[PDB]
């Protein structure tokens, strides 16, 4: 079906009508999304089928058709862009300076942008257009706002 | 069954809207992959 590089919506016909459960990134013939979006299930691409190849619930990531290909990382200094793909709305770039999630295992960048849950999987980009992670696994703060980790996998 | 639909190209846009703050948060990541606030 559709193996062109780019950002894609992840849709289901299980709930009412056609519902957007998330977003992903096609790069080098591999589809990259967050585990909570598909729960490891197969995906359809037109008349073609995408099978899961790698996944990890703790990292909250999954790849299809091949291993994880996204290896760029936030430099810890510069602004980035969330390429937000909200349900029923056009893809839109939003620029922000990431904050930090401090963990007992080290620090990770974090983006403080509020989007509906079906936006999970939207890519976060550096100034060269390289995907430095996916948006959608994070925490809810004080008034109900959302702060997402910049979640990135490892390219072997 | 789930399916994918193309939504756009992965590029940085020069005239993107700029918003959002940069909080420093202490967090914990559990075995189910869920983050929680630690204070
Ligand atoms: C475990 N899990 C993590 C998520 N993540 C989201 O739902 C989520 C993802 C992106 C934006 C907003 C949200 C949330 F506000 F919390 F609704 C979903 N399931």
């Amino acid at each position: 079906g559709e193996t062109t590089d780019g950002v894609y919506r992840v849709m289901t016909r299980r709930l009412l009508g056609s519902t957007q459960v998330g977003v992903g990134v096609m790069q080098e013939g591999v589809f990259h999304t967050m585990w909570h979006v598909t729960k490891g299930a197969a995906l359809r691409s037109g008349e073609g089928r995408l099978d899961p190849y790698w996944g990890d619930v703790k990292q909250d990531l999954v790849s299809y058709c091949g291993p994880w290909k996204l290896d760029a990382a936030w430099d810890g200094l510069s602004e980035v862009q969330l390429l937000a793909v909200p349900p029923g709305e056009r893809a839109k770039n939003i620029q922000t300076l990431p904050g930090i999630f401090k963990t007992k295992d080290g620090d990770i960048g974090a983006v403080a942008l509020d989007y509906p849950a079906g936006t999970s999987g939207s890519p976060i980009l550096d100034k060269c257009g390289r995907v430095i992670g996916l948006y959608g696994n994070g925490v809810v703060i004080k008034n109900g706002s959302y702060v997402s980790a910049i979640t990135q996998g490892k390219r072997e | 069954d789930m399916y994918i639909e193309r939504a756009g190209d992965i590029t940085w846009e020069k005239d993107a809207e700029v918003t959002g703050n940069s909080p420093r948060l202490d967090v914990a990541l559990d075995e189910s992959g869920d983050f929680s606030l630690v204070e």
